[PDB]
């Protein structure tokens, strides 16, 4: 499946939500000892920029799943 | 809730595998349901030897998370059949 490049951009309603979600997803990314395949991501204002570079489809599905679901949890709690 | 511009690219050997997969995903694939297909702009297509996927989303991440989870899974079952 050669290389699996993937770019995800998520624009959040506030500049604060983007920080809170970044800060919570960061702490995971900074850990995540098992390294499925490279995922450098940064916060650009209200937006979050994710840039996965994976080895197979399982690695892609896994990375994308984790990172967006972490965003989901962060957003869920953030609006409770 | 959110706006989401997503772009996935999958490198392959030849031009015919990229196509075999993009056809396998675009036509009669069941991993992604019709409701999610009819939700936001999902575009799967070959580009020589890579199978480019682009999505433009607006809504809650729940539907986004699932749409991609389902699509990469759909490419996965596609490579799994091709290479058997």
């Amino acid at each position: 499946p050669k290389r699996v490049q993937g770019k995800i951009v998520i624009e959040f309603p506030s500049e604060d939500i983007a920080e809170v979600v970044y800060t919570s997803v960061l702490y995971e990314h900074v850990s995540v000892p098992y390294r499925r395949s490279r995922v450098n991501f940064r916060r650009e204002g209200r937006r979050i920029v994710l840039e996965i570079e994976a080895n197979d489809s399982s690695a892609m599905r896994g990375t994308v799943n984790s990172y967006l679901r972490w965003i989901k949890v962060a957003l869920d709690v953030l609006n409770i | 809730k959110i706006r989401a511009k997503v772009e996935l690219t999958w490198e392959y050997e030849d031009e015919e595998t990229a196509k075999a997969i993009a056809n396998a995903v675009n036509v009669d694939n069941i991993s992604i349901p019709e409701k999610l297909k009819k939700s936001l702009n999902l575009i799967t297509f070959p580009d020589g030897a890579r199978v480019v996927t682009k999505v433009k989303y607006e809504g809650e991440i729940e539907s986004l998370v699932v749409a991609l989870d389902d699509l990469i899974f759909a490419i996965k079952v596609a490579e799994e059949v091709l290479w058997s």
